[PDB]
RNA sequence: GGCUCAGUAGGACGGCGAUAAUCCACCCGCAGCAGAGACAAGGAUAACCGCGGCAAGCUGCGGCUAAGACAUGGACAGGCUGCGGCGCGGGGAGGCGCGGGCAGCGGACAGGGAGCGGCUGCGGCGGAGUUGCUGGCCCAUCAGCUGGUAGGUAGGGUAAGGGCCUACCUAGGCGACGACGGGUGACGGGGGGUGAGAGCCCGGAACCGGAGAGGGAGCCUGAGAAACAGCUCCCACGUCCAAGGACGGCAGCAGGCGCGGAACUUGCCCAAUCCCGGCGGGGGAGGCAGCCACAAGACGUCGCACGGCAAAGGAGU
């Protein structure tokens, strides 16, 4: 199961579960408020903060449970040819368990710059929009 | 091999050039060992030495506590015996010798612990003076039995003219005194004490004025 | 390289100091005192390039040795002391009191002020923080700090502090309609009234300013120094009064309209 | 014919800094002293600056109030121009380097170092 | 600071950020600094006085003696850690600041008759470490690459987030939108050249950033170095020795040799520009002059006095 007893932060100020508002005009998901998961890397019920760039990308890979690969496709303009280039970069983004099942491959996901969560993880999923919507 | 011998209580010191057959009697001994002068010669009967240091025919020191007789290369910090550290935190690897005496040693440093029967004219007859009288006042008042009230640098110059034998020219020694209660010391403490309480009431005044002006009910 | 930079090149010097290219290789590196390096000038520039009391460093050393210079009521016998915006340089010899302030040419200028205007200065607050034991002491942008101020004083406000007294005697808030001075930017050294404040959650509040002439510009609120409310100016204004006349207006005065 | 371009008073340095344009179509400080109530010693001219064609030399000269503030404030070479003090010898730059660089390697006092040196030289 | 551009194809640089993940010297502004016998502070050591060793470099023995050195004395606070925990302020976002709690630690003036100087904390300033996004050469006769690799949990470690490391566990991660590998006689940039322009080419070279000090690696001291006109060792070159040992790192300034097509005086000086030092000092940074048709610009076809200069010389009469 778990190596340590699962424990959250003491909630300063559902008053038995710790959850914070990340700011920047965003909302806490109700799966994060009414949830039992103890992910410390989660932006809402965990020990990370959102500061810096917030971009919106598309989910490329949902493999490897807590991380996801988010591709941000952009255009770069070659001044000599006066045409654009389709470019992209893939980001290893932390997917909190409050978005489990909600986020699937193809959804447009807004990611916010956290700490250096892993070796290649500096972003966390703070919200999402379904592809069908 | 010479023998650098000093007397601590007399402050006298001279080199004793012992012969070669004496030197082989001193081999295998180390620093801190106490040798009887009968080992050295008949002219030192009844003396007690203590081997303090030594040197080399290559000029090295003899480091205390190495327990070899060979030349060893050792890495020394500041304050380590055998290295005069000049710049701050600079460690060097110096060559020293281990404490065991051998044939390589040019001179052996030792001190007289116990005076023997026959005197040594450079070493026993003479008395060489302590080079410096103390600067600290507590160390000076015990040394001369100075009155606690009296001026210290005045009281010694009283004593020099008392025990002078019709000397027309008397140069005085270097007399500076440190660590003494002086009016500059007492003035600084009382000023610092009265300012400490003056700060406390002034800070407490500005807290009351802040609590009067901007929080007038409470 | 890496570490505390002891030297400063002449080309790398701030252009507000108005140092020439061919003066030398080095410029006087300021000491690390009250103002930031981007918003300060040393004393040794003012006493040779502005006031011209000393032409030589030997003369300049003598002036600071005999302690005639005094800035913000403290003697400050340092060659490279960073004097910044709103600070008052008061010399008892010559009885000259000046307040350091910007010009329309985007340079530091020493503006001669009265002996009574030299008794105070204005300081923009940086932050507001409760100290140990509950002392609510605020901190100004020039590194000064004062305790037990008005609780209404929050960030970006300017306070009128006495010089000869360490207290803060006057408070000026950061709202719309206040006379502002633009400390850094393209509009450096412009005086105007704040029209609108745009907040921009996350970073960089933007202030919209129209001047006395009517020219409108936008700046960051961190580059906004309040110098008066709607009725009054709290300081004297320098020569030119912060109008920043346009290049065509400079053209039209030479040749007619 | 001498004329003063601008007259400025340096009250902190106890002097008057004045700029004069002297003209000679087809020794200097003497007639400048015969303009103001000052001795010849109180007259220090910084530099003579002339345009190419005209005979209109510009002088920037200083008017001190005492000989002691003059030799204190002004640089040491200009008092060598007036009077030739040479109060500090300062032997030569190449001599002072070698004189200091020998003193740096000497630990302790010089007398302990020179005694140990010649004692080894005697042997 | 100065020099240099080997390495570096992103550990760089530039632009925009982040540090709510961090540390700190000078300096500036604030608060403060233990009543302890206190009209008071303990043992040392260098200098020095002698005696020496040793070719030299360097070093020993003895004797005394200082402090703003090193201690003792003495805890109101800050601080650290665990647990508890309401609020009041700030911030986009919080136990971030502060007040209120219980414990376990721990911890700021015994200085001076030329101005003061110490130490603790908060806030700057001055720095610094990490870091996100993004842009920038060539080769596909380089097409698949990856094993600490990608992630999770937990601990360690760090000033500090992190596979940074370890333990266990997932099977990931990147790629024709060019990964990976290679090449570069590649430091990047501000910029420069050239063209009407689109472009092409260059950027060693003033300023900024990086990196290096013969090749390396390791470290001490310190706020800051993995420092090199610091140390320790190895390697490659080189030097001195009395043969036991001792040293050298001019990609600092001149100068020499070598290399080549290819690049100056072993000059003078802190006067200017500035820096270190709490001032008198030091500065081959730097300036001045000399050398060179290397370049830009202007103009033709010999000696006093003056003038300036740190000094000299030149400009100018
Ligand atoms: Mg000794
Ligand atoms: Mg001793
Ligand atoms: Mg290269
Ligand atoms: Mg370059
Ligand atoms: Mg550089």
């Amino acid at each position: 199961k778990a190596k340590t007893y699962p424990k959250q932060k003491k909630p300063h100020l559902k008053p038995e579960r710790y959850y914070k508002n990340i700011g920047m005009g965003y909302n806490v998901p109700e799966t994060a408020i009414n949830g039992t998961y103890i992910d410390k890397k989660c932006p809402f019920t965990g020990n990370v903060t959102i500061r810096g760039r917030i971009f919106k990308g598309e989910v490329f890979k949902m493999k490897q449970e807590k991380t996801i690969v988010v591709v941000k496709r952009y255009f770069h303009y070659n001044k000599k040819y006066k045409r654009y280039e389709r470019r992209n970069t893939k980001f290893n983004v932390h997917l909190s368990p409050c978005f489990f099942g909600l986020v699937r491959v193809g959804d447009t996901v807004t990611c916010g710059e956290t700490r250096a969560l892993s070796k290649t993880k500096h972003f966390a999923v703070i919200d999402y929009k379904q592809k069908d919507s | 091999m010479k023998l650098n011998v000093a007397y601590p209580a007399k402050g006298t010191q001279k080199m004793i050039p012992i012969d070669f057959q004496t030197s082989m009697r001193l081999y295998g001994l180390r620093l801190g060992a106490q040798v009887e002068g009968e080992l050295i010669g008949e002219d030192f009967r009844g003396y007690v030495f203590k081997i303090t240091g030594g040197d080399d025919v290559s000029g090295l020191p003899m480091k205390d506590g190495v327990f070899t007789d060979k030349r060893v290369r050792l890495l020394l910090k500041k304050g380590n015996k055998g290295y005069r550290c000049r710049e701050k935190g600079v460690r060097k690897r110096k060559s020293v010798r281990g404490c065991i005496i051998s044939g390589e040693i040019a001179v052996v440093s030792m001190i007289i612990l116990k005076e023997g029967e026959k005197p040594i004219e450079g070493l026993t007859d003479r008395v060489v003076e302590c080079s410096h009288l103390p600067k600290r006042a507590s160390k000076l008042r015990k040394l001369f039995n100075i009155p606690k009230d009296a001026n210290i640098v005045e009281f010694i110059k009283e004593q020099i003219r008392n025990n002078s034998d019709s000397e027309k020219k008397i140069r005085y020694p270097r007399i500076k005194v440190t660590r003494l209660i002086t009016p500059m010391r007492i003035e600084r403490k009382r000023k610092r004490l009265e300012e400490k309480e003056a700060r406390k009431i002034k800070s407490e005044n500005e807290r009351k004025e802040y609590m009067k002006k901007y929080y007038p009910e409470k | 390289t890496r570490g505390p930079r002891r030297h400063l090149k002449r080309l790398n010097a701030p252009s507000s100091w108005q140092l020439d290219k061919l003066g030398g290789k080095y410029a006087p590196k300021p000491s690390s005192g009250p103002h930031r390096l981007s918003e300060c000038i040393p004393l040794c520039i003012l006493l040779t390039r502005k006031l011209e009391y000393a032409t030589t460093t030997k003369e300049l050393k003598y002036i600071l040795r005999k302690k005639m210079i005094k800035v913000n009521g403290v003697v400050r016998t340092d060659k490279d002391f960073p004097v910044g915006f709103m600070d008052v340089i008061s010399i008892d010899t010559t009885n000259e009191n000046m307040r350091l302030l910007y010009s329309n040419n985007r340079a530091f200028m020493l503006h001669n002020i009265s002996s009574e205007e030299a008794t105070y200065r204005l300081c923009r607050v940086s932050k507001k923080k409760m100290g140990i034991g509950g002392i609510p002491y605020i901190y100004t942008q020039d590194g000064s700090t004062f305790r037990y101020c008005d609780p209404k004083i929050n960030v970006n406000d300017v306070v009128k502090v006495n010089i000869k007294e360490k207290k803060v005697v006057g408070f000026l808030p950061f709202k719309s309609g206040m006379k502002v001075f633009i400390t850094k930017g393209k509009n450096l050294g412009c005086i105007g009234v704040i029209s609108g404040i745009e907040k921009h959650m996350g970073s960089h509040d933007i202030a919209y300013v129209v001047d006395a002439k009517g020219r409108s510009f936008s700046t960051r609120t961190s580059n906004a120094f309040i110098i008066g409310d709607s009725e009054s100016y709290w300081i004297s204004l320098p020569e030119g009064e912060g109008i920043k006349i346009s290049e065509l207006e400079k053209s039209n005065i030479k040749y007619g309209e | 014919e001498t004329q003063i371009c601008m007259m400025r008073e340096n009250r902190p340095l106890q002097r008057r800094e004045v700029v004069l344009s002297i003209s000679h179509p087809k020794d200097i400080c003497s007639q400048i002293s015969s303009l103001f109530k000052v001795r010849k010693e109180l007259i220090i001219v910084s530099g003579c600056s002339t345009r190419f064609g005209t005979h209109q030399t510009k002088c920037k000269v200083r008017i001190y109030e005492s000989p002691e503030m003059l030799r204190e404030i002004e640089r040491d070479f200009v008092v060598k121009r007036k009077t030739g003090e040479e109060v500090r010898k300062k032997k030569a730059r190449r001599v002072r380097k070698k004189e200091r660089k020998e003193k740096a390697k000497i630990f302790g006092t010089l007398r302990r170092h020179l005694k140990k040196a010649e004692k080894r030289a005697q042997k």
